[PDB]
C-alpha cells in the first residue's frame, strides 16, 4: 500500500535504479508521530462502522483498460511557453476535458509549465 | 573465570548461531571434532567464557538451541560444525508457529519453557561466577518473538543481576517477509522495553546494503550476512578473552551507553569492512578505520542517524596501536559534528581496545551507538500496527487464542510513550 | 548498458528491419543462428548465458504473408518466436481499421512484450520506430502506439523513422487521407521524426551507384546505413560522443518543430571508389547538395535551421572545422537569423562495414547529416492541394465513417495542420 | 621525452568496440574489473 | 582464506538432490535423536 | 604538503583528466601498475599535494570523475592509465542530460549531487591542511556545464576560506559544437562570477592554431590538444611540488593578479612550443621563453591582447635559472610596451621560478594574463544570447523543467554590467 524510505539507502531502492521506466508510486518521507492508542474503526468480518465516513470512489479499483480510454488521449509532455494565449488554452481545455484519465489508477498525468 | 552463556531461538537464531559458533571456534582454534589444534598459549588463557571440559580434552560450547520445528535443527546437525553441539542442548517441539505471536507466547509456549529452563539452569549453575546471558534471535517469526520472550521474561526473575545481551532482528521496512510482522514486532518490543538490558537492532536492507556497496559481492548468501554479524558479536566480547591496554566487560559497554533504563536499543557496525578488489587502493590505517566507523552507510540499522542526535556511543577496538591515535580521532568527530551529537552531556564516546586482532587481520573495531533515530524505526512500526488494527484485519489468528484485546492497546500506548520520550531527548 | 528498443510496424517496417538486423550481426559479428562464431552488442543484444543473442525488437504486423518469409527464412533461429506479432487480417489502407477497430486487439500483445523488453534493460535511450505513412498498419496502428506509449513511458525519447510519401509517384489512392490524420496524432505524441522517401533513393541509386533497376532489397540496406550511423556512437568509441537525447535537443526548437531530413554521403559504386578520393570536405558539401536530398525538395527554396553532422571513420577534427568554415561562407547556403550556431557534430572512429551483395564500396569514411529546414511547407502545401483536392466531393470517406470514426475528424486534422502551416512561415520571417 | 610534437605512436588498429566495465546491478552501480581492453584487446 | 567476512563461497554450486535427514524427531514421547546413521543432505557421510 | 583535490566533470573534464594524470605521473615517475620507478629524490619530497599512499608503495591520485554518462567512463578506465585510479570515485548515473544545462543543473545533476558529495568530503577531510579546490570542465555540454556549477555552489558554501580553481573551455568563435551553447554558456558565466577565485579560459580554435602554426603538425588528434592544456597545468603548481628559488603558490599568485573580486578570468600559454624543423636552427634562452611567452599567436584564448589592456601578468618560469635575465626581460617589455599596459598599476608583471624543469627540456614558462581583451569573448556570446532569446527559441526544452524566464534576463543584466566594468577599469 505504502512504501517507506529506508532514509539512508533510499537511492538503491528507487524506481529507473530497479529498471522499472514508468512513472512511479509515491514515497513516504516523512512519518508521523502518534501518541495513545487507537479506536477500532471497523467490524469482526471488516465492514465500516455506520459512523466513520466514507470515500465515494470505486471500492474495486481505477484500472482504465483498452476500451475504455478517451479517443483523444492528451500528451504527457505540454509546454505553452512560445503558444498563443488561444492556443495554449485550447491544449488546456483539451488536457481539461477528460478528468477520467487523469484521476485513474494508469493516469496520465501532465505538467503544464510556462506562460504563453 | 567470567562465563556467557548463549541462547538461540528460532529459524533465524539456529543459523545465525551456528555460523557464530564457528567462527569464534577458528578464532580460538577448536577443530570441527572439538578437540584443540592451535598456535599460541593465549587461546587457552580464557576458553572457559564459551566452551566448557570434557573427558579426553574435548570443548563443547556453552549454548542451547530451541525451536518448534525440527527441520531447522535437522539442517543444523548436517552442517559443517553441527557435530560439536551437545546432543542434549537441543530442544525441540511438535508443532509449528507460523509467523503467529499468540502461538508462541500463550498456547503451545507453555508447555516447553519448562523444559527449556531445565537445560539452561544446569548450563548456569556449573559456572562459578556467571557473567551473562546472550540471545539471538528475529522479530519477524512466531518462535524467535513468540516463545524467546518467554525466556526473556523467566530468567529476567531467577537471575535478575545479571547483564542479558538481544541480537534482535527488526522488522524490514521494503522486504516484507511477513503479512502479520507488525503484529509481532509490536508485541515483541513492548516486552523488550522494561524486561531486557541492551538490544542491538540489525536490519536485513542494512545487511545487504553493506554486502554490495563496500564488500562488493554478486551473489551474497545468508551464510555470509550471519558472518557480518558473528564478526560483531564476538568483537564485542572480545576483552573477556584476550588481555590489553584498556578493557572493556560487556558490563563496562552497558554503564557507559544507557543513561536512563527505557533507552537501551543499539545500533551496530563493523569497521574494516573492505572491497574485494580495493584492498590495493586501501591504507590501514586507524584515521582511516574510524572513518568509518562512523559512516552512516556503515550502520546496521534502517534508519539514518543525521536525522537524530547521538545520545552515547561505544568504540571497542581490536589490535596493538597506538593510544593517543585513538583518543584524537574520538576527540576530532565530536568537535566537528557539534549538531549530531546530543548537547546536555559532553565526552559520550567511550573506547576500549584489545591487542588480539582477528586472524588473518591487523586492526579491528565495532561501533555502538545510542541514537535518537531509534523512534523512526518504532514510529513506522507504529503507523504500520494502527493502519492494520483498525480494521480488524487479521485479529481471529489472536484472539482465538486466548488473549484479550486491551493488550493490543497496551502494546502501542507503551511504544508511543516510548516514541514521545525519545523525542523530548533529542 | 545504453539500450535501445526497436519497433517495425507495418510491411516497410519489418523488410526495413531485415535488412537492419543483418547488418548488425555483421558489424558484432553474429552468425544467424545467433551465436558467436567486447560487449559493444549489449545495446541491441541480450546475453544468454548459453551463448545466444537474442536482439532487443518487435516486430508488429497485421497480415501473416509478410512475417512468415521471416519465420522460415535464414533468420529463423536468432530472432525470439514471440517477438514477431502477426494478426489475421490487414487494415486494407486503411486509417479507422487500424486505429478502432483491427489496432486495438494487438495493442495489448504488443505494450505486453514492450514491458518485458524495458524490464529486461538497464539503462534505456529510448524507442525507433519504423512505419510508412501511406500504409494501414504505419498509419492506424502506429497513432495509437505513440498515445499508449506516452500514457505508460511519460518522458521516454520516441526517435521515429517514416517513409514519407514521395510527391508525384505513389502506390495507394487514399494515401492522402492515411497521412493527414497521422500527423494530428504525431505533433504532441512523437519527439522527433525523421523522413525519407521512395522516389529521391531511386534518383539516388540511378545516378550514384551506375544501377538502373532497384528493388526493395538495395533500398532497405540505404536505409539500414543510416540507422547505423545514428547508433555508432553508442556502440563504438569515438572521440566525441553523441546520445539519442543530443539531436533531439539540438533539433527541435519549438513543440511543432520536429521534422527532420536525413541524407548520407559519400554513397558510391566500387568502381568510383577507386577514382575518387574521398576527403572530409569532399564528404561535407555532398550532403548539402540539393541533388543529393534523400528527400524529394529542394532546400534552396528554405532556408536551414538546425543541423546536424555524424562522422564515422579515419577522421580528423581539425579538418572537420575548416569543412564547416568553408561551407558557412557560402551564399547560397542560408540559415536563420536566430540560429547563429546551427551545427552539431559527432566523431567515431569506426569505418562503416560492407555486406555481401551490397552495392555500396568499402570507404574509409562516411557522414550522416540530419537537417530541419524551412522547405518542407511546399512539401506540406502540394499534400494539403491532393488531399482537399478529394475531399472537396466526399470521396472515399464511406469508408472510413463506417468504421469507427465521425466526420468531424477530417476537419480537426486539416485545420490543425492549416494552421501548422500559417506556423512555419511565421518561424521562417527574419526579424 | 614527453612533448606535444614529439608523442606520437602508430595506430595498427581495426576493432574500436568499447566494454562495459561500469554498469548497475540489482539498485547498486557496479564497477567492474576491465578484463579486456579496446577493440577486444 | 581465515574465515573473513565476505571471503567465502558457496559449496552448492552445481550440486543436486537436496534432500535432509529427519535426524530429530520423537521415540516412546521423550526427545532424543533418533538414529546416529543418518546421512548429511544428499547422501554423503557427515564427518566420519 | 597543501593537498589539492582534483575535481573532474563531463566528458570534456574526463578526457581532459586522464592526459593530466598521465602528465603528472610521468613528472613525478609513476609507472601505469602504480608503484614508483625513478631516479631523482626530489621527486617524492613533495608527493602527497595530487597522491596518497597505499599498502605496498602504491599511489593513486587524489581526484573525483563525474559524468551523467558513464560513456566517458569506460574508455578512461580501459585507457593506458586506467586501473591507476580509485575504482569508487567513478561517480555516474543513468542517464545523459543531452546538451541541457536546465537537465543538467534541476533535474538530472539533483539526484546526483548527494552522492558525489559523500565522496568529496571523505578525500578533502583526510588531508591535514588542504590547499584548495580545482576543477576541470567545459561549458559545451549538458552536465560538465551543468552540474559542474551546481557541485561549485555547494562547495563555496561548505569550504568558504578556501581557493578553488576552474579551468573551463569557454565556447569557439568561428564553429561551436552545440546548437543551445549560448544559452549553457550564458547561464553558467553567470553561476562562475560570484562562485569562483580564479577562472581560465581555454579555446579549442587556439589550440587549433597553436597545433597547425606554431607546431607544425598534420593529425591534430585531441590526444595532442589535451596534452597542451595539462602542461599548463602542471606549470600552474610547480612551485607547490618542487623547490625553487622564489616560490609561488595558488594563493600568491591570485593576490598579486586579481583586484577586485569580479576580475578573476585569465588566458593561459605556454613558453616551449617548437616545430620539428625548427628545433635545429634556434637555442633555448631565457629571452627566446619571454618572446613566446607574450606573442599573441601562443596565447590558449580567442581574445587579441593587442585590442586591449594588459591589467596584471604572471609568469612562472622553470629549471635551473638565472635571475638577472629574469628580472631584466620582464622590465624591457613593460618599458617598451607603453600602450598595452594601464598606468594606475605599477609593474604589472608577478615573477616565479622553479628549479626543476619537465623531463627532456632544460627550460620552460608559463604564462597568466588578466586583459581587459577578453570582454570581447563575452560580448560574442551575449550577443548570440540575445540573438535566440528574442524570437523565444530553443528554450521550451529549458523552461518545461521549471525554470522561469526571468533567469535569462538576470543572466545577461549581469553579463552585460560585467561587461560595462571591463570597460572602465580599461
Ligand atoms: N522504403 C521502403 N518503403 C516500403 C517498403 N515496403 C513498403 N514500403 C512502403 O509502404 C507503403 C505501402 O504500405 P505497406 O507498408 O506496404 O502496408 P502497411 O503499412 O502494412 O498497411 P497495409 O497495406 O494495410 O497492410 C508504400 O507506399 C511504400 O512506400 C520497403 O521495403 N522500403
Ligand atoms: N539476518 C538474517 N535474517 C534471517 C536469517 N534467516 C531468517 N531471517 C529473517 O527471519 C525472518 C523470518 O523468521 P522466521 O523463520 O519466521 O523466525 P521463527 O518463526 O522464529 O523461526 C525473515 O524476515 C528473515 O529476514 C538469517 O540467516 N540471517
Ligand atoms: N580541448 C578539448 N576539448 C574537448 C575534448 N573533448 C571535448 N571537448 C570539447 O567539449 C565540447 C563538448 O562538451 P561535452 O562533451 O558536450 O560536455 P558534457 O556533455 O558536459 O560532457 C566540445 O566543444 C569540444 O570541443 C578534449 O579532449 N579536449
Ligand atoms: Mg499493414
Amino acid at each position: 500500500a505504502t512504501n517507506y524510505s529506508a532514509n539512508q539507502y533510499e537511492k538503491a531502492f528507487s524506481s529507473k535504479y530497479l529498471q522499472n521506466w514508468s512513472p512511479t508510486k509515491p514515497t513516504k518521507e516523512s512519518i508521523s508521530s502518534h501518541e495513545g492508542y487507537t479506536q477500532i474503526i471497523a467490524n469482526d468480518r471488516g465492514h465500516l462502522l455506520p459512523s466513520v465516513p466514507r470515500s465515494k470512489a470505486n471500492p474495486w479499483g481505477s484500472f482504465m483498460g483498452t476500451w475504455q480510454m478517451p479517443l483523444k488521449i492528451p500528451p504527457a509532455r505540454v509546454t505553452l511557453t512560445s503558444r498563443t494565449t488561444a492556443g495554449a488554452a485550447s491544449l488546456t481545455k483539451w488536457i481539461q476535458k477528460n478528468p477520467d484519465l487523469l484521476k485513474a489508477s494508469n493516469g496520465l498525468c501532465p505538467e503544464i509549465l510556462g506562460k504563453p | 573465570m567470567r562465563e556467557i552463556v548463549h541462547l538461540q531461538a528460532g529459524q533465524c537464531g539456529n543459523q545465525i548461531g551456528a555460523k557464530f559458533w564457528e567462527v569464534i571456534s577458528d578464532e580460538h582454534g577448536i577443530d570441527p571434532t572439538g578437540t584443540y589444534h592451535g598456535d599460541s598459549d593465549l587461546q587457552l588463557e580464557r576458553i572457559n567464557v564459551y566452551y566448557n571440559e570434557a573427558t579426553g580434552g574435548k570443548y563443547v560450547p556453552r549454548a542451547v538451541l530451541v525451536d518448534l520445528e525440527p527441520g531447522t535443527m535437522d539442517s543444523v546437525r548436517s552442517g559443517p560444525f553441527g557435530q560439536i553441539f551437545r546432543p542434549d542442548n537441543f530442544v525441540f517441539g511438535q508443532s509449528g508457529a507460523g509467523n503467529n505471536w499468540a502461538k508462541g507466547h500463550y498456547t503451545e509456549g507453555a508447555e516447553l519453557v519448562d523444559s527449556v529452563l531445565d537445560v539452561v539452569r544446569k548450563e548456569a549453575e556449573s559456572c562459578d561466577c556467571l557473567q551473562g546471558f546472550q540471545l539471538t534471535h528475529s522479530l519477524g517469526g512466531g518462535t524467535g518473538s513468540g516463545m524467546g520472550t518467554l525466556l526473556i521474561s523467566k530468567i529476567r526473575e531467577e537471575y535478575p543481576d545479571r547483564i542479558m545481551n538481544t541480537f534482535s532482528v527488526v522488522p524490514s521496512p521494503k522486504v516484507s517477509d511477513t503479512v502479520v510482522e507488525p503484529y509481532n514486532a509490536t508485541l515483541s518490543v513492548h516486552q523488550l522495553v522494561e524486561n531486557t538490558d541492551e538490544t542491538y537492532c540489525i536490519d536485513n536492507e542494512a545487511l545487504y546494503d553493506i554486502c554490495f556497496r563496500t564488500l562488493k559481492l554478486t551473489t551474497p548468501t545468508y551464510g555470509d550476512l550471519n558472518h557480518l554479524v558473528s564478526a560483531t558479536m564476538s568483537g564485542v566480547t572480545t576483552c573477556l578473552r584476550f588481555p590489553g591496554q584498556l578493557n572493556a566487560d560487556l558490563r563496562k559497554l552497558a554503564v557507559n551507553m544507557v543513561p536512563f533504563p527505557r533507552l537501551h536499543f543499539f545500533m551496530p557496525g563493523f569497521a574494516p569492512l573492505t572491497s574485494r578488489g580495493s584492498q590495493q587502493y586501501r591504507a590501514l590505517t586507524v584515521p582511516e578505520l574510524t572513518q568509518q566507523m562512523f559512516d552512516a552507510k556503515n550502520m546496521m540499522a534502517a534508519c539514518d542517524p543525521r536525522h537524530g542526535r547521538y545520545l552515547t556511543v561505544a568504540a571497542v577496538f581490536r589490535g596493538r596501536m597506538s593510544m593517543k591515535e585513538v583518543d584524537e580521532q574520538m576527540l576530532n568527530v565530536q568537535n566537528k559534528n557539534s549538531s549530531y551529537f546530543v548537547e546536555w552531556i559532553p565526552n559520550n564516546v567511550k573506547t576500549a581496545v584489545c591487542d588480539i586482532p582477528p586472524r588473518g587481520l591487523k586492526m579491528s573495531a565495532t561501533f555502538i551507538g545510542n541514537s535518537t533515530a531509534i523512534q523512526e524505526l518504532f514510529k513506522r512500526i507504529s503507523e504500520q500496527f494502527t493502519a492494520m488494527f483498525r480494521r480488524k484485519a487479521f485479529l481471529h489468528w489472536y484472539t482465538g487464542e486466548g488473549m484479550d484485546e486491551m493488550e493490543f492497546t497496551e502494546a502501542e500506548s507503551n511504544m508511543n510513550d516510548l516514541v514521545s520520550e525519545y523525542q523530548q531527548y533529542q | 548498458m545504453r539500450e535501445c528498443i526497436s519497433i517495425h510496424v507495418g510491411q516497410a517496417g519489418v523488410q526495413i528491419g531485415n535488412a537492419c538486423w543483418e547488418l548488425y550481426c555483421l558489424e558484432h559479428g553474429i552468425q544467424p543462428d545467433g551465436q558467436m562464431p567486447d560487449d559493444s552488442f549489449n545495446t541491441f543484444f541480450s546475453e544468454t548465458g548459453a551463448g545466444k543473442h537474442v536482439p532487443r525488437a518487435v516486430f508488429v504486423d497485421l497480415e501473416p504473408t509478410v512475417i512468415d518469409e521471416v519465420r522460415t527464412g535464414t533468420y529463423r533461429q536468432l530472432f525470439h518466436p514471440e517477438q514477431l506479432i502477426t494478426g489475421k487480417e490487414d487494415a486494407a489502407n486503411n486509417y479507422a481499421r487500424g486505429h478502432y477497430t483491427i489496432g486495438k486487439e494487438i495493442i495489448d500483445l504488443v505494450l505486453d512484450r514492450i514491458r518485458k523488453l524495458a524490464d529486461q534493460c538497464t539503462g534505456l535511450q529510448g524507442f525507433l520506430v519504423f512505419h510508412s505513412f501511406g500504409g494501414g498498419t504505419g498509419s492506424g496502428f502506429t497513432s495509437l502506439l505513440m498515445e499508449r506509449l506516452s500514457v505508460d513511458y511519460g518522458k521516454k525519447s520516441k526517435l521515429e523513422f517514416s517513409i514519407y510519401p514521395a510527391p508525384q509517384v505513389s502506390t495507394a489512392v487514399v494515401e492522402p487521407y492515411n497521412s493527414i490524420l497521422t500527423t494530428h496524432t504525431t505533433l504532441e505524441h512523437s519527439d522527433c521524426a525523421f523522413m525519407v522517401d521512395n522516389e529521391a533513393i531511386y534518383d539516388i541509386c540511378r545516378r550514384n551507384l551506375d544501377i538502373e533497376r532497384p528493388t526493395y532489397t538495395n533500398l532497405n540496406r540505404l536505409i539500414g546505413q543510416i540507422v547505423s550511423s545514428i547508433t555508432a556512437s553508442l556502440r563504438f568509441d569515438g572521440a566525441l560522443n553523441v546520445d539519442l537525447t543530443e539531436f533531439q535537443t539540438n533539433l527541435v526548437p519549438y513543440p511543432r518543430i520536429h521534422f527532420p531530413l536525413a541524407t548520407y554521403a559519400p554513397v558510391i559504386s566500387a568502381e568510383k571508389a577507386y577514382h575518387e578520393q574521398l576527403s572530409v570536405a569532399e564528404i561535407t558539401n555532398a550532403c548539402f547538395e540539393p541533388a543529393n536530398q534523400m528527400v524529394k525538395c529542394d532546400p534552396r527554396h528554405g532556408k536551414y535551421m538546425a543541423c546536424c553532422l555524424l562522422y564515422r571513420g579515419d577522421v580528423v577534427p581539425k579538418d572537420v572545422n575548416a569543412a564547416i568554415a568553408t561551407i558557412k561562407t557560402k551564399r547560397t547556403i542560408q540559415f536563420v537569423d536566430w540560429c547563429p550556431t546551427g551545427f552539431k557534430v559527432g566523431i567515431n572512429y569506426q569505418p562503416p562495414t560492407v555486406v555481401p551483395g551490397g552495392d555500396l564500396a568499402k570507404v574509409q569514411r562516411a557522414v550522416c547529416m540530419l537537417s530541419n529546414t524551412t522547405a518542407i511547407a511546399e512539401a506540406w502545401a502540394r499534400l494539403d492541394h491532393k488531399f482537399d483536392l478529394m475531399y472537396a466531393k466526399r470521396a472515399f470517406v464511406h469508408w472510413y465513417v463506417g468504421e469507427g470514426m465521425e466526420e468531424g475528424e477530417f476537419s480537426e486534422a486539416r485545420e490543425d495542420m492549416a494552421a501548422l502551416e500559417k506556423d512555419y512561415e511565421e518561424v521562417g520571417v527574419d526579424s | 621525452p614527453f612533448l606535444p610534437g614529439t608523442s606520437f605512436k602508430d595506430s595498427t588498429k581495426t576493432a574500436f568496440h568499447r566494454s562495459q566495465t561500469l554498469s548497475y546491478r540489482n539498485g547498486y552501480a557496479i564497477v567492474r574489473r576491465p578484463t579486456v581492453g579496446i577493440g577486444g584487446d | 582464506l581465515p574465515l573473513l567476512p565476505g571471503n567465502s563461497f558457496n559449496r552448492n554450486v552445481g550440486k543436486e538432490k537436496f534432500h535432509k535427514s529427519q535426524h530429530w524427531g520423537f521415540c516412546n514421547n521423550v526427545m532424543m535423536l533418533v538414529s546416529d546413521e543418518k546421512p548429511g543432505i544428499g547422501g554423503e557421510p557427515l564427518l566420519g
